[PDB]
Order: structure tokens, then C-alpha cells, then sequence
């Protein structure tokens, strides 16, 4: 047992969104992300369930479907382009209403510190390290158990 | 005959006394007039109210009926919709499993091969290596041959 | 004699015409009374019914508003899950059909490489043998080489 299922949201094209690409080291695992607007893959850790999701995509009455369910939720924006920032405020917003706000949150995409500290959450960068992002999620996601 | 005659006499005195009453009675209804005639009104009025009513009333029971249905429907509708927005965190699970591992097992089979190949690539580079030495060891003799004897 | 009963005769029908006629009018005093009496009592059983029926309106309306507003939440609910279902269905061809085209690619890029790995499979044992040759070219001109004693 013991199967963390996460949910990242906001990916930005195969720049990003490799995001899992570069969680999992499997390079014979394909990536649907590219081309269909998301991904469902999973790793073993010390299980996790990863929807990978960049929003804007037909399949968002499913996508929605995730969040009630995530244990643990990542917002994220590409650095290289202003107009995802713009969209992270939005991000939070949608995972309210539909998905838990009493799961982990967290957002990662010295300027975006600001709307960092403006949501009471975690914070990184588009660093590329990435392999410990997930690490501390996780680890906080189980320090959701000790109650 | 006086005998007629006093009756025709005194039925003559009884008419006379009615005209008498009757104008003072007939008099009366003549001072009620208005004060009926805005009495009946009313009358009309309240009738064609207590109607309007008595329809308004069937007609709520006939909502209260609709609105009913409506809600023991869109209760079943919120369900199937929940019952089946369960069974989708799976189905998509296993949409993505079978596809990703098919692929995946397609491109290790080439995987494989591709590794085969780099390897003859080099086990023939050696051989390779070999010959072209031979080849010159030969070529080397072959000349302190024509040289000597 | 047969004249004086005309005169008496009518005298009598005459007063009949009256004692009726008057008989009458005497009963639309009675009851126009009783009634100008519940003139007042009426009013209010009029008034009384004027909210009344008012309230029903009222009462009608909102049930529309409420059946309305529930066929809204059906509607959204019952088409909640149309939308839902249509997404599975694309989600489902599109998935695998990139997939089944992501694996084929490979299977064509294998069957490529998977000639040269044969190409050279060949190339290689071939070469082998062209080796032994000159391998033999040798001990046999080495022999030629030791031919001072």
C-alpha cells in the first residue's frame, strides 16, 4: 500500500511538462502530454500516482475528475513566458472549489517569491534538484498522516 | 242587486287601501336602490374573485405536482452523473497503463536491436584492425623476400 | 245584472293585480334589508379574500421560479455527465491511436537496423575467413624464412 496519487497542473509543453519525464527515468516511457494535453505515469518511492495536466485541454471534465481524489498538487508555470505566470493565479482559483483544499498544495514554476508568500505555500524554480521537488511534497504529504 | 253592489263597493275600499301600503313600500325599495345596487357589486366582485381563487389553487396543486417530478429527476440525473464520475479515476488509469507499457515494450524491442548493432559495428572494427596489420605483415616479408633471395 | 259583474269581476282582478303585485315588492324589502346588512360583514369576506387570492399568486410564481431553477440543476447535472462520457470516448481513440502509431515507428525504425545487424552479421563472418588466409599466408612464409639451416 502506501500509493501517494499527485496531480501536477499547469505543465508547460515538453519543456516542462517532461516534468514526469524528468521525475521517471524510463526513456521508453511515452509522452501523451505533447500531443493529447495530458499524462498518466507513476514511480516508486520511500507508489505515486501522477496525473500531469497543462489545463487547456478537451479533457478537462476529466482532469477535474482528478482533483477529487489528488493527495498532493503541484501548480506549475515556464519562466521563459509571462503568459503562464498570468495563468497560475487562475490555477489556485480552479483548484478550490473542485478539489481539497485540506490536501498538500504547492506551486513551482526572486520575483514570483511574491505570489508565493501571497498563497501560504512551498516555492521553487525552473531549475533542471527537479528529482527532489517531489521529495518534499511527498514528504510533507506524509506528514498529513500523523493525524 | 245591492248585494253584488256592496261587494264591488268594498272591493273597491280594500284595493284602495293597498295602493295606500304599496306606495309606502314600493317607496322604500326606491330609498335602498343605490345603496343595493353597490351591495350587488360587491356581490359580483366577490363572486368573480372567489373563481380566479379557486383556479389559482388547482393550479398550484398542479405545480406543486411538476415541481416534484422535476426534483425526484434531477436528483437521479446529479447521480448517474457522480455514480459514473467514480468508475472514470480508474478506466483512464488503465486507458494509460496498456497504452504507455505497449509502447514502451515496442521501443525497448528496438532498444535491444540497437544495441546488437553497435556491438558488430566494433566486433568488426577489431577484426577489422587485425587484417589491415596482417595484411601489412604480409606485404613487409614479401619484400625482404625479393631482396635477399 | 250581466254588467255590473264586469265592473265587480275586474274591481277583484283588479285588486288581486295589487294585493300581488304589492305582495311582491314586499318580499324585495326583506331580504334588500338583510342584505344591506351583510354589506358591511362582506367587505371584509371580500377584503379578506383579496390578499388571499393575492397570496396564491404569489405562491405560484415562486413554485416556477423553484421548478425552473431545478430543471437548471438537472439540466447542468444531465449534461454533466454527457460531456464526461463524450471526453472518454476521444481520450480512449486518441490515446491508443497515437500509441498504435507511436509503436509502429519503432517497429519500422527496428526492422531498419534490424537489416544492418545482418548487413554486417555478414559482412563480419566474411572478413573471418578472409582472415584465416592470410593467418595461414604467414606460418607458410614464415617457413620460407627459415630456409638457411
Amino acid at each position: 500500500d502506501s500509493i501517494m496519487k499527485i496531480l501536477l497542473i499547469g505543465d508547460s509543453g515538453v519543456g516542462k511538462s517532461c516534468l514526469l519525464v524528468r521525475f521517471v527515468e524510463d526513456k521508453f516511457n511515452p509522452s501523451f502530454i505533447t500531443t493529447i494535453g495530458i499524462d498518466f505515469k507513476i514511480k516508486t518511492v520511500d507508489k505515486l500516482q501522477l496525473w500531469d495536466t497543462a489545463g487547456q485541454e478537451r479533457f478537462r471534465t476529466i482532469t477535474t475528475a482528478y482533483y477529487r481524489g489528488a493527495m498532493g498538487i503541484i501548480l506549475v508555470y515556464d519562466v521563459t513566458d509571462e503568459r503562464t505566470f498570468t495563468n497560475i493565479k487562475q490555477w489556485f482559483k480552479t483548484v478550490n472549489e473542485h478539489a481539497n483544499d485540506e490536501a498538500q498544495l504547492l506551486l513551482v514554476g526572486d520575483q514570483g517569491e511574491a505570489l508565493a508568500k501571497e498563497l501560504g505555500i512551498p516555492f521553487i524554480e525552473s531549475s533542471a534538484n527537479v528529482n527532489e521537488i517531489f521529495f518534499t511534497l511527498a514528504k510533507l504529504i506524509q506528514e498529513k498522516i500523523d493525524s | 242587486s245591492m248585494a253584488l253592489s256592496t261587494q264591488l263597493i268594498e272591493s273597491v275600499d280594500k284595493q284602495s287601501h293597498l295602493e295606500e301600503q304599496l306606495n309606502k313600500s314600493l317607496k322604500t325599495i326606491a330609498s335602498q336602490k343605490a345603496a343595493i345596487e353597490n351591495y350587488n357589486q360587491l356581490k359580483e366582485d366577490y363572486n368573480t374573485l372567489k373563481r380566479e381563487l379557486s383556479d389559482r389553487d388547482d393550479e398550484v396543486k398542479r405545480l406543486r405536482e411538476d415541481i416534484a417530478k422535476e426534483n425526484e429527476l434531477r436528483t437521479k440525473a446529479e447521480e448517474e452523473a457522480d455514480k459514473l464520475n467514480k468508475e472514470v479515476e480508474d478506466l483512464t488509469a488503465s486507458l494509460f497503463d496498456e497504452a504507455n507499457n505497449m509502447v514502451a515494450d515496442a521501443r525497448k524491442e528496438k532498444y535491444a536491436i540497437e544495441i546488437l548493432n553497435k556491438r558488430l559495428t566494433e566486433q568488426l572494427r577489431e577484426k577489422d584492425t587485425l587484417l589491415d596489420t596482417l595484411t601489412l605483415q604480409l606485404k613487409n616479408l614479401k619484400k625482404v623476400m625479393h631482396s635477399l633471395d
